[PDB]
């Protein structure tokens, strides 16, 4: 079943509108609403609490101060503590500073606004440059990996380009906004919510609730949208509604409207990168250093991880014989960064390829030449390695971009643009192409476990069960696929039930794109005990061999008799044969030191390239996509259908972060941008007019599940194509360096335009 | 105060006790769930429903929508889109067999605004999706989607709701609104109810004292007049684009980036006008049409040009008990051109608002009408720029000698959608855009083709 384009397991529900999301479920009449009282200082001591306006406020049952929290009072997922409720003082303007319950969302929301809180303000923390000068960071300093001798080889260099420049952070904009339910359950507590990782919700709920992990269940059966912003930010909202539920005695939910979510959770971090990169006369790269500020927030988050993975992609696609980064994580008064789709990756990667771009402008080149040419070398004596130290025997991208450039008609194009522009004055077009490589696990390695839960029932119909989540990827699609091939049977007999704690336990996040390579390894693990409990009865009972039991499509065969799996079943429910199997899967090979920034932290890389071409105004900086020619490397697909919609999806969504979409905070730390009226995803009609994509179909060379690789947060990388566009597209306006910063809104291509053109 | 209307087929009576909950509470408190809150503020679709009356069927957004407004029509939500027996509409098949979903959530929106799309056979996707975001797919899929349900009957059993119905104010004439308004001043006047939703849902405030005027047939008028047009105050910016697509394109083609379908369907000019924010659309292009306006309190009726109504930032020649009736526009003038800059294309709010209209004697410039939004405190004319204007010879050179006169009309703020410098260079760069385009030159990134 695995290869076939199969919908996505909850299509008809979600187009009749039938599909329950969290704030849909049903529930008991009693079920208080909670919302937080956030802070309006975006630094400081905390002097007055008068929160008797809240408790008079129709409709409040219940107030809560940390004060009141019956145990922990932190929902950080890392070592070093954030509280849920404020302690005292406050980090940033949106920190929760108390809790209402109340017998409606709105009345909640109404009594949130009534405290009287009197502040001591302190010197806030709001720039990278702040940052630096005041020392406010997290891991005691930066973090520096080093491979040969950078200096060194950018003393000797043919050419040189040294360069510095922003990247803007980015909004999740999950169309379902936070949200959780607590229900008492004698002694315990059953969680519903919205949430990437519910074994963690499982944690933090505990501990806020001096209870051991096995009187605390989460269930989670899909969110309408993750992309790592509910990796963590789950942990709040629930954390409110067990500890409110344990004082009121009854059920508590509580959805953030979207302008708190927008102010209360946390963003992709944006970076200051700076750079120096040289090269050979003949173009092959001798050296890169790249030092990288980024903005955590106010507390770690996973920052540390991300800014891992960022430094592990410094090196975008290119072999790089020296290479340095310096990583800075900086703490500042602002929300707390966090996960988003590519999970540094894209920062880092982003950062090589404004290089090596600056590189190219500087000797004359031809970008895609230099950097074809600079490709880490195809499979197949001593592999090249990453400076991390890892082989890459894997790299496609030689062959696949020349693919990608025969199909999209390249050459042809860029000549047909350079006329054009020649013959405008007002507009001008500009292409460019760009390649991706993403390498595949959490880094944090243990993180690289999975479960799962089998049963099959009488009657021959299956109910599969792992600890992946559903946010709209298609998992549980693809985990039903490989089921199906596994049993040998039709899918439709194969039913997804709701990811469950009490199922199966200690899994990770969702994420990191490991959610089908992991869950899909422990379904056919399970899947695999099942058929081989069934051989062995089929095969004891007509007198012959296991290995020649056949099941497929429905049918079992053995010894030229033939039967409906169904029949299997019964009789092996007649012999008092356990139809029931977990499934794990751990992924193996890796190893890597963090510190000392050497191992293999990855199983695989994944690989992909885009061509993207755009239009500017010169007056205005108005500007946007035409057209768009993707091929990708997603192994040999589980789900082409899907597949290809994650690219679609990841596309738009890394090109709305490097162009229209931008973060804003006033001098006092308030987030402006916080509504969709502010803060502009693409829409509709930004989709590119012509958008082909396109699949490269090769096996994984490492075992993975039916030999496919992640293709969920790889291919968001192909957006920076279409920055690297708008670049090129300022360049054809004059011949200096136009310094496109991200991101590249109008107002900042206009001022890429003016610079290439001289006027400032 | 009891009100009826169609839901999803059936006949429902209500009591309303609380004039000013949206659509989308009723709804999701009564059980239907399909329709989803993504924003509560206008810019999402995803709680999208489809209304029904003698105009005939939209898409609108539940969330925009408080409950007396649906008195008399049919509603039609995501729960209802499919038949009675269960067969599904074109419009969902199609969503599942092109992938048009993925997390699930912005779904019915979807669906809802394609099956109205799909109603009145309309094709202009871009524009009726634009205000339905999904963060997930990509958009490619749906539009697949919408192109092979095209290609199919419509609905019968959405179009049979065609057959129906044959505390707070509900005015039926403008003799019975000027009456009331008069005795009550202080009233909260809803029209489309798009602005003044936000004050409930987001500021959290709670509005005594209101009356809707979305019943008042005679106030949603286009007339036909002797020197010019009488656009009624009641008229909706989407009813106002289609009558401009003749006469007046440039203020259409304005209009096709305000807000979005969901929002054009039920926003009014008369409110567009009435809530006088800088950043207004309407404005700028009707004063650089030299457009007036029209008020009236009780039986008595001022009539100023538009311009003059706005007096500075938050405050408007507007008397306790009067009322915006009305406005008029020329029957032509082929020398407006509008230009809209915000960082989005679609449904997005304007850093800058530029019309242009100049008039001219063969070369030399006769009348020079230019206004702009967001560039003060009010919409505005920019006099000094418009004076040095006149006489003079209609080429860039000209033009471009004149630009600094801009940074003395205007003064433009900074904040999150732009900064000041661009602000200001873009005004300027307006100017440039207008000499450019009347001479025949490419300028438009909306109108290049791949
Ligand atoms: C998502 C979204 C996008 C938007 N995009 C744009 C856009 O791009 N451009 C733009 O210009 N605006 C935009 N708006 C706001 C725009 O003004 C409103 O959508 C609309 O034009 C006001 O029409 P209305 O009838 O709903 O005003 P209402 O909300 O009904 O309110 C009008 C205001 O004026 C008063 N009022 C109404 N009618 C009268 C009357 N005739 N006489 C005196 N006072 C009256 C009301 O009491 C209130 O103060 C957007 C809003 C949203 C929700
Ligand atoms: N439709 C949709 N796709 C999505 C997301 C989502 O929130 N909605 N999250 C992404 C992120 S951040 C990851 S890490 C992968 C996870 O997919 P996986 O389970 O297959 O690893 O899905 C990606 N694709
Ligand atoms: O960003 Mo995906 O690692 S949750
Ligand atoms: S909830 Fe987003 S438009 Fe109504
Ligand atoms: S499918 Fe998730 S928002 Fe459209
Ligand atoms: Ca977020």
């Amino acid at each position: 079943s695995v290869g076939k384009p199969l919908p996505h397991d909850s299509a008809r529900a979600h187009v009749t509108g039938q599909a329950r999301y969290l704030d849909d479920l049903p529930c008991p009449a009693n079920t208080l609403h909670l919302a937080f009282g956030l802070s309006t200082e975006a630094s400081a001591a905390i002097t007055g609490l008068d929160l008797e306006p809240v408790r008079e406020s129709p409709g409040v049952i219940a107030v809560f101060t940390a004060a009141d929290l019956p145990h922990d009072n932190d929902a950080s997922p890392a070592p070093s503590p954030e509280p849920v409720l404020a302690t005292g003082e406050v980090h940033f303007v949106g920190q929760p500073i108390f809790l209402v319950a109340a017998t409606s969302h709105r009345a909640a929301r109404i009594a949130a606004r009534k405290a009287r809180i009197t502040y001591a303000p302190r010197p806030a923390i709001l720039t990278l440059d702040q940052a630096l000068a005041a020392d406010s960071r997290f891991e005691g300093g930066p973090v520096i990996w080093a491979r040969g001798d950078v200096e060194t080889a950018l003393a000797g260099a043919a050419h040189l380009a040294e360069g510095c420049f922003e990247i803007g952070g980015q909004e999740h904009f999950y169309l379902e906004g936070q949200a959780a339910l607590a229900l008492p359950a004698e002694g315990g507590v059953v969680i519903h919510c919205s949430s990437q990782h519910p074994s963690e919700i499982q944690h933090k709920v505990a501990h806020a609730l001096g209870l051991a992990f096995h009187d605390v269940r989460v269930e989670m059966r899909r969110m309408g949208g993750g992309f790592g912003g509910k990796e963590s930010q789950g942990n709040h909202l629930a954390i409110a509604c067990a500890v409110a539920a344990r004082a009121t005695g009854r059920p508590c939910k509580m959805r953030y409207d979207r302008d708190d979510d927008m102010v209360i959770t946390g963003k992709r971090h944006d970076f200051r990168i700076r750079y120096r990169i040289g090269a050979d006369a003949s173009g092959k790269l001798l050296g890169a250093d790249f030092v990288h500020l980024a903005r955590c927030g106010w507390s770690a988050d996973l920052s540390l991880p991300v800014c891992d993975r960022a430094m592990l992609h410094a090196d975008g696609s290119y072999f790089v014989p020296a290479l340095r980064i310096e990583s800075h994580r900086l703490r500042t008064n602002t929300q707390s960064n966090t996960a988003f789709r590519g999970f540094g990756g894209p920062q880092g990667a982003l950062g090589m390829e404004r290089a090596i771009e600056h590189l190219a402008r500087g000797m004359g080149r031809d970008p895609a030449e230099l950097r074809a040419l600079n490709f880490y070398d195809p499979p197949e004596k001593k592999t090249q390695t990453t400076h991390y130290g890892q082989e890459v025997a894997d790299c496609v991208l030689g062959e696949l971009v020349t693919r990608l450039q025969k199909s999209a008609n390249f050459t042809t194009r860029r000549a047909e643009i350079a006329a054009w522009n020649s013959t405008n004055r007002t507009l001008a077009r500009g292409i460019a192409l760009s390649p991706v490589k993403f390498g595949i696990s959490f880094t944090l390695t243990h993180l690289n476990q999975a479960g799962a839960l089998v049963q099959i029932y009488t009657d021959g119909s299956v109910a599969l069960n792992h600890g992946g989540t559903e946010m709209g990827q298609g998992l549980h699609a693809k985990m039903v696929q490989v089921a199906a091939a596994v049993l040998g049977i039709d899918p439709v007999q194969v039913r997804i039930t709701a990811t469950d704690t009490s199922k199966v336990p200690n899994t990770s996040a969702t994420a990191a794109s490991s959610g089908a390579d992991m869950n899909g390894m422990a379904v056919k693990d399970a899947c695999e005990t099942l058929r081989g409990r069934l051989a062995g009865f089929v095969a004891a009972r007509e007198g012959c061999a296991a290995r020649d039991v056949i099941f497929d499509a429905g049918q079992v065969q053995a010894s030229g008799k033939s039967w409906r799996f169904a029949e299997i079943v019964a009789a092996a429910y007649m012999a008092r044969i356990s139809l029931s199997a977990t499934g794990f899967y751990a992924t193996p090979k890796l190893s890597w030191d963090r510190l000392r920034g050497q191992g293999r932290p990855f199983l695989y890389f994944a690989y992909g390239a885009a061509i993207t071409e755009v239009v500017i105004d010169r007056l205005t900086g108005e500007n946007r996509i035409l057209r768009t020619d993707i091929l990708h490397d997603a192994g040999a697909s589980l789900n082409p259908a899907l597949d290809i919609g994650q690219i679609e999806g990841a596309y738009v969504q890394g090109a709305g972060w490097l162009t229209t979409e931008e973060l804003v905070w006033d001098h006092c730390g308030r987030l402006m941008t916080h509504a969709p009226s502010t803060y502009k995803i693409p829409a509709f009609s930004d989709r590119p007019r012509i958008f082909n994509v396109a699949l490269w179909d090769q096996p994984n060379r490492e075992e993975t599940i039916f030999r496919s690789k992640a293709v969920g947060e790889p291919p968001f990388l192909l957006g920076i194509s279409a920055f690297l566009a708008l670049h090129d597209a300022c360049a054809a306006c004059g011949p200096h360096w136009p310094d496109l910063q991200a991101p590249a809104t109008p107002e900042a291509v206009l001022a890429a335009v003016r610079r290439a053109e001289g006027r400032a | 105060m009891e009100i009826a209307f169609l839901l999803n087929g059936e006949t429902r009576r209500v009591r309303i006790e609380d004039p000013t909950q949206s659509l989308l509470e009723l709804l999701r408190a009564e059980g239907l769930t399909g329709t989803k809150e993504g924003c509560n503020e206008g810019d999402c679709g995803a709680c999208t429903v489809m209304i029904r009356d003698a105009a005939g069927s939209r898409a609108v957004n539940a969330c925009l929508m408080m409950l007396p407004q649906i008195a008399g029509k049919a509603l039609r939500t995501i729960e209802g889109i499919a038949a009675p027996d269960g067969r599904l509409h074109p419009v969902q098949q199609a969503m599942i067999d092109h992938h048009g979903s993925q997390c699930g959530f912005c779904t019915p929106g979807f669906i809802v605004s394609m099956a109205a799309a799909h109603d009145r056979d309309r094709k202009d996707y871009d524009d009726l999706l634009a205000g339905n975001l999904c963060r997930c797919t990509g958009y490619a899929p749906i539009l697949r989607a919408a192109e092979a349900a095209a290609g199919e009957p419509p609905a019968d059993w959405l179009q049979a709701d065609a057959a129906f119905t044959l505390p707070a104010f509900l005015p039926e004439t403008s003799d019975a609104l000027a009456d009331w308004y008069l005795a009550h001043p202080e009233a909260t006047l809803i029209a489309g109810g798009t602005d003044v939703s936000l004050w409930v849902t987001k500021a959290l405030r709670d509005l005594p004292e209101v009356a809707f005027l979305s019943h008042c047939k005679d106030l949603a008028q286009i007339r036909e007049t002797p020197d010019g047009y009488g656009i009624g105050a009641g008229v909706t910016i989407a009813a106002l684009r289609a009558f401009a697509e003749g006469p007046h394109p440039a203020l259409a083609g304005l209009l096709r980036r305000f807000a979005s379908e969901q929002v054009r369907q039920v926003a009014t000019i008369g409110g567009n006008i009435a809530n006088g924010s800088p950043i207004g659309d309407g404005p700028p292009a009707l004063i650089a049409m030299g457009a007036s306006l029209t008020l009236r309190r009780g039986q008595e009726r001022r009539r100023m040009p538009l311009e003059d109504f706005f007096l500075e930032y938050r405050k408007q020649d507007r008397r306790p008990g009067e009322f915006v009736e009305s406005v008029t526009l020329p029957k032509s003038a082929p020398g407006l051109r509008c230009y809209k800059l915000s960082k989005r294309f679609d449904q997005d709010i304007s850093a800058v608002c530029g019309c242009l209209n100049l008039t001219l004697k063969g070369s030399k410039i006769e009348t020079a009408r230019i206004a702009f939004g967001g560039m003060a405190g009010v919409p505005k004319r920019a006099a000094a720029f418009e004076a040095a204007l006149i006489g003079q010879d209609f080429r860039e050179d000209t033009i471009a000698a004149a630009l600094p006169l801009l940074a003395q009309d205007f003064t433009p703020l900074s904040d999150m959608r732009a900064s000041a410098a661009y602000r200001m260079n873009a005004a300027q760069a307006m100017a440039l855009r207008y000499v450019r385009e009347l001479s025949g030159e490419a300028v438009a990134v909306l109108e290049v083709m791949p």
